RNA sequence: AGAACCUUACCUGGUCUUGACAUCCACGGAAGUUUUCAGAGAUGAGAAUGUGCCUUCGGGAACCGUGAGACAGGUGCUGCA
RNA sequence: CGGCCGGGAACUCAAAGGAGACUGCCAGUGAUAAACUGGAGGAAGGUGGGGAUGACGUCAAGUCAUCAUGGCCCUUACGACCAGGGCUACACACGUGCUACAAUGGCGCAUACAAAGAGAAGCGACCUCGCGAGAGCAAGCGGACCUCAUAAAGUGCGUCGUAGUCCGGAUUGGAGUCUGCAACUCGACUCCAUGAAGUCGGAAUCGCUAGUAAUCGUGGAUCAGAAUGCCACGGUGAAUACG
């Protein structure tokens, strides 16, 4: 059987390691097996915006957004890890994408 | 800006989707290297009938809750004030001050 | 033999310096010395290390390199070999310490920073 | 050393020496030297006057000299008198090809004049 | 500065002869960082200079160095309400830094094809005493001994 | 001079964000467009409610806003009734289905927006400003913050030249970045222009951060 | 430059008023505002009045002209000199 | 943080007046789609295609047009409110 | 003969959490002090380097044209729609940048080493055609994978030999490509041809204390197309501070 891949995407690091943690414990727990996490390099997009309504050129502020990946890889799916990681839910506004041989 | 203005941005979104196949179409006929050369001539002479608005290349991007016809930023969609009041009131996920 | 392996890092240059006792020879990334260096400033500062310790001709080097620019990668292969040395012997410390080499220097490019053409350099005051 | 009418130097290398030429530049005259089967380095110097006759055969392909001076200048004439934009532009010596006005216009205008 | 406390930037001896002097004249000779061509430029200007003159490898740039080596500058000073002219006698570093500036300032100003040469030139020049650079040593000298009058001010 | 938003400079050290959820750029400003309008909506429907705070949040394709009210009981209504309005109308602004959550704040004196708002509503309908900050100040250090600060600004009593005055009991740290510091603001429209109000609250440090 | 492969441009009306007024021999000033059509052989001798944008300006189209834009021939800028 | 048109706020000329943009009221038609002509376009004349959804079958909702009003609209002055 | 492919979690690296640096130790100075200088050890030594952070207040500083607002003013018009023009003019002055004035260089051939980013009405490979800008077909990639994308300066070899030049590229004529309803006023780029001024710049004046100045390339936002500006990335890499 073909591993499935989770790639987990997320604006906070605290927040996407505790999904991770979930899925990878979980998969441990229902005789998966699991390599993960992979922390893949992290983007970060960045921002210059004029904070002057009106001229001062040189008054300005610099925003970043970093968006964090982590990489599940579990090799050798079972029925029962599949059905437990279905009814464990992950903590919300982290993206999940699951890829599939 | 003006209430005219936004009304007239969204009139000319309207047209422009309203016109999308036609104007895809005819340019491709327009631009096809093994075509009638009649037909291509047709073809500039449609394009040119059609409306001048339809085009999507006459649309400027406006901050999506002033207007401002100018410092617009398509990942939010807002000009550089309004950023700076959504990022400060942390309305815009993820958005911080950073430094390095 | 035990393969003393040593990282190195200068600029944005990252060496990893495998020393293996025999013969003086030194390849850097499945070339010689002499033609990935053609610089003989960054060839003399790669040998500096194995001649302040004197066991140049008695020393293999194989020195993967990447990063960086000519000089970069020069001094990070001399700071790996410095640490290679050292987990040879660790006599050598007060030798290569007082020579400097085992220092990293921090040294970076400073970012470009707002209101200013460069790093430091500010545009052009005029009075009036 | 005597092609239409100029005297190409005798002493630099056989293509910058035909660069001379009103109407040949490097590229024309590395053609022009490739065409007629001459090395580019060679001085006109080592040159027998056979080669010369080569090279203004394949010079004379192209239009160089007087009578390229006239073309350029009934252009610039054909403008003037139809009337266009392009035309007002060369009678009042100023930027033709849309470059700005209100400064830097100098090489155009001439060296400036007080008020 | 105000705080009057600076460390001395150290440098690498050049890595041909070992000699910090020959650093410090190939960073003078440095422009635009260009030290590679730069540090070409004064090996071949010294291994032309070793022929020309018959000697050691780094003792005909000594010897030119020593002849155009400065003892004595002026100062501007203002004392006691005059704008006074004082003579000081300057610490070794900077002759030998200026010594070289000069040299290096010299043979920029010269007339020759290439800068080695231009350079070789002007230090044989200098070691004979008939070079640019010797005559600005030999006027500032000049200038110092006229005013020293004023030496303590 | 002019200072920084200390819930801007301190978003993601010990202050959260509103907004909480991930979108690609295929959609990031299509949320922020939605989180705007239903955010407006809400504050004007609901001016009268005592909202403290509008978190939204978007799992998958689903909003849920979680309404920080003083006022529980007016915003929910008779069984349900008016949070089930509310949800209905937020569904149509957002598109997606929405669902509508209520957290009480216990201690209003202590939140900056409901400070801003009493102090606010107070001089529109016709208070005096020192005593109105005052009161506020005197209630909020009564209640137990660590620190308070309020700054009344423009055409005081109707004057004719705008003059800023701030009142400050405790310690307001606000160069120290671990410092909780609520800030908030308000703006009242009365008879003679426009009168900005700052509130600026500390409530304590936090060292383990937590974000 | 307009790209060969896409041909030289023309507004349709202006195409149709030369059109008529070449067939039928017709000799009143063609009044336009397109300033953007080409100047075909067709309309060679036909006197056109292309706007400058306050007034439009006739123009005797002539054999010179061909290939040229009719806006070319309408200056828009009246400079008369400083001093 | 980017004027060929659009932006555009300026000028010429052609046009409209509860209005480009809203809320309300009444009437009449689902909207929508395809083509002809006049005009620089804005709009004007038309023509085919058009009977959508709840429907407590009383009719409604969306949409479009018409008509009168409250009102809209203002990148118009005061940053010394 | 390519980490490519079996294979290994050694190393670079990728993040996340931690340790570390505090005058902590030694010697000297100093008032039994703060503090300063030097040394050891250490990756770093005295704020290790850089950034975000801008007290009470001054300038009735700037913004009623981002926005919101009081008072005023217009209401078949100072409101609204459309086509063309203008914001790109040109005797002149000031400010900010780019390119050079050459040999530490120009041109030609071969060859080496980066970093940080962007991409779905998007980036667009390979192959064919075109001198070239590009075109046709079209893989892959919501991307440590695919593309943008060969970094340049450097190095090696030749030539040029101090010229207004094989320096300089302005201007200008002809012929083109792309985007776009449409490049005349008013785009960018390509090829061919022309080779202005300029040979280091007065008084005066600006920036900079180290990976800084200087020099060389790269990316992004805005954007159908349109940077010598703005914002970021790295490569080479100094002089001086007596006072
Ligand atoms: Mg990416
Ligand atoms: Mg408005
Ligand atoms: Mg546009
Ligand atoms: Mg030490
Ligand atoms: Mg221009
Ligand atoms: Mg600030
Ligand atoms: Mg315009
Ligand atoms: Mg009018
Ligand atoms: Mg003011
Ligand atoms: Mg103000
Ligand atoms: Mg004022
Ligand atoms: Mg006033
Ligand atoms: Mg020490
Ligand atoms: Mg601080
Ligand atoms: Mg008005
Ligand atoms: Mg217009
Ligand atoms: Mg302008
Ligand atoms: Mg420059
Ligand atoms: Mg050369
Ligand atoms: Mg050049
Ligand atoms: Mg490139
Ligand atoms: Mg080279
Ligand atoms: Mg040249
Ligand atoms: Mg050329
Ligand atoms: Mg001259
Ligand atoms: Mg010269
Ligand atoms: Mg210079
Ligand atoms: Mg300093
Ligand atoms: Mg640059
Ligand atoms: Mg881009
Ligand atoms: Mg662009
Ligand atoms: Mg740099």
């Amino acid at each position: 059987n073909q591993r499935i891949r989770i790639r987990l995407k997320a604006f906070d690091h605290r927040l996407i390691d505790q999904a991770t943690a979930e899925i990878v414990e979980t998969a441990k727990r229902t005789g998966a097996q699991v390599r993960g996490p992979i922390p893949l390099p992290t983007r970060k997009e960045r921002f210059t915006v004029l904070i002057s309504p009106h001229v001062n050129k040189d008054a300005r502020d610099q925003y970043e957004i970093r968006t964090h990946l982590r990489l599940v890889d579990i090799v050798e799916p079972t029925e029962k890890t599949v059905d437990a990681l279905m009814r464990l839910d992950l903590a919300a506004g982290v993206d999940v994408q699951i890829s599939l041989g | 800006a003006k209430q005219s203005m936004k009304a007239r941005e969204v009139k000319r979104v309207a047209l422009a989707d309203k016109y999308f196949a036609k104007r895809a179409e005819l340019k491709a006929i327009i631009s096809d290297v093994n075509a009638s050369d009649e037909d291509r001539w047709n073809a500039v002479l449609k394009l040119q009938t059609l409306p001048r608005d339809s085009s999507p290349s006459r649309q400027r991007n406006r901050c999506r809750q002033t207007g401002r016809p100018h410092g617009f930023l398509r990942k939010f969609g807002l000009s550089r004030i309004k950023v700076r009041e959504a990022a400060m009131r942390g309305e815009i996920p993820g958005l911080k001050k950073a430094s390095w | 033999e035990n393969q003393y392996y040593g990282t190195g890092r200068r600029k944005s240059s990252a060496a990893r310096v495998f020393i293996k006792p025999g013969n003086g020879k030194i390849v850097i990334n499945q070339r010689s010395l002499e033609q990935y260096f053609g610089r003989e400033t960054a060839r003399m500062v790669v040998r500096q290390p194995l001649e302040l310790v004197d066991m140049v001709e008695k020393l293999d080097l194989y020195i993967t390199v990447k990063g960086g620019g000519i000089s970069g990668q020069a001094g990070a292969i001399r700071h790996g070999i410095t640490r290679a040395l050292m987990e040879y012997d660790e006599s050598l410390r007060s030798e290569l310490r007082k020579a400097g080499f085992v220092t990293r220097d921090a040294r970076q490019v400073e970012r470009k920073k707002v209101g200013l053409r460069k790093a430091r350099r500010r545009p052009q005051f005029s009075k009036r | 050393a005597r092609i239409a009418g100029i005297n190409i130097p005798d002493h630099k290398h056989a293509v910058i020496a035909l660069t001379s030429i009103y109407g040949v530049g490097k590229t024309r005259s590395k053609a022009i030297l490739a065409a007629a089967g001459i090395a580019e380095d060679v001085k006109i110097s080592e040159l027998s006057e056979g080669q010369i006759d080569t090279l203004r055969d394949e010079v004379a392909k192209f239009v160089v000299e007087g009578d390229l001076r006239r073309e350029i200048s009934m252009s610039i004439k054909r403008l003037m008198d139809l009337g266009c934009y392009r035309g007002l532009r060369h009678r009042r010596g100023l930027p033709v090809r849309g470059q700005r006005t209100k400064t830097n216009a100098r090489t155009r205008k001439g060296p400036r004049k007080p008020i | 500065p105000r705080r009057r406390v600076i460390g001395q930037r150290k440098i690498l001896p050049d890595p041909k002869f070992g000699s910090e002097l020959l650093a410090k004249f190939v960073n003078i000779l440095m422009v635009d960082g260009k030290k590679s061509t730069a540090e070409s430029i004064v090996y071949s200007a010294l291994e032309t200079l070793a022929q020309r003159s018959g000697k050691s490898e780094l003792e005909a740039f000594e010897v030119a160095l020593e002849n155009v080596r400065p003892t004595v500058e002026v100062k501007s000073r203002r004392v006691g309400g005059s704008t006074y002219q004082v003579p000081v006698e300057v610490r070794p570093v900077r002759r030998n830094a200026l010594a070289m500036r000069w040299i290096v300032e010299a043979a920029r100003k010269r007339g020759d094809k290439s800068m080695a040469l231009r350079l070789a030139n002007e230090l044989s020049d200098a070691a004979e005493n008939k070079g640019t650079a010797v005559k600005k040593r030999e006027d500032v000298h000049r200038m110092a001994e006229a005013n020293k009058a004023f030496a303590h001010y | 001079g002019q200072k920084v938003h200390p819930n801007g400079i301190r978003l993601g050290i010990v202050k959260p964000w509103n907004s909480t959820w991930f979108a690609n750029t295929k959609e990031f400003a299509d949320n922020l467009d939605s989180d705007f309008k239903v955010r407006q909506y809400l504050t004007k429907e609901l001016a009268k409610a005592s909202v403290s705070r509008i978190v939204i949040e978007r799992p998958a394709k689903s909003i849920r806003v979680t309404i920080h009210t003083a006022r529980p009981g007016i915003v929910i209504g008779k069984k349900g009734e008016d949070v089930e309005k509310l949800r209905k109308v937020v569904a149509d602004i957002a598109g997606v289905p929405a669902q509508i959550n209520i957290a009480e704040v216990r201690k209003p004196e202590l939140d900056a927006k409901l400070v801003a708002d009493s102090i606010t509503s107070q001089l529109e309908r016709r208070v005096m400003f020192r005593r109105a900050m005052k009161r506020t100040v005197q209630n909020a250090m009564r209640l137990g913050a660590k620190g308070i600060k309020v700054e009344v600004s423009g055409r005081l009593g109707g004057a004719e030249i705008a003059r800023t005055e701030w009142y400050r009991e405790g310690r307001v740290p606000l160069h120290t970045l671990r410092a909780d510091i609520d800030y908030n603001t308000s703006e009242a429209h009365t008879t003679y222009g426009v009168i900005g109000v700052k509130v600026w609250i500390f409530k304590g440090e936090i060292l383990g951060g937590m974000a | 430059p307009r790209s060969l492969k896409k041909g030289p441009f023309i507004d349709l009306h202006l195409l149709k008023k030369v059109e008529k007024a070449v067939e039928s021999g017709d000799k009143k000033p063609l009044r336009t505002w397109s300033r953007r059509s080409t100047i075909f052989p067709n309309m060679i001798g036909l006197t056109i009045a292309v706007h400058n944008g306050r007034q439009h300006v006739p123009v005797f189209v002539t054999d010179e002209m061909v290939g040229h834009k009719l806006g070319e021939f309408a200056p828009t800028r009246t400079y008369r000199g400083h001093a």
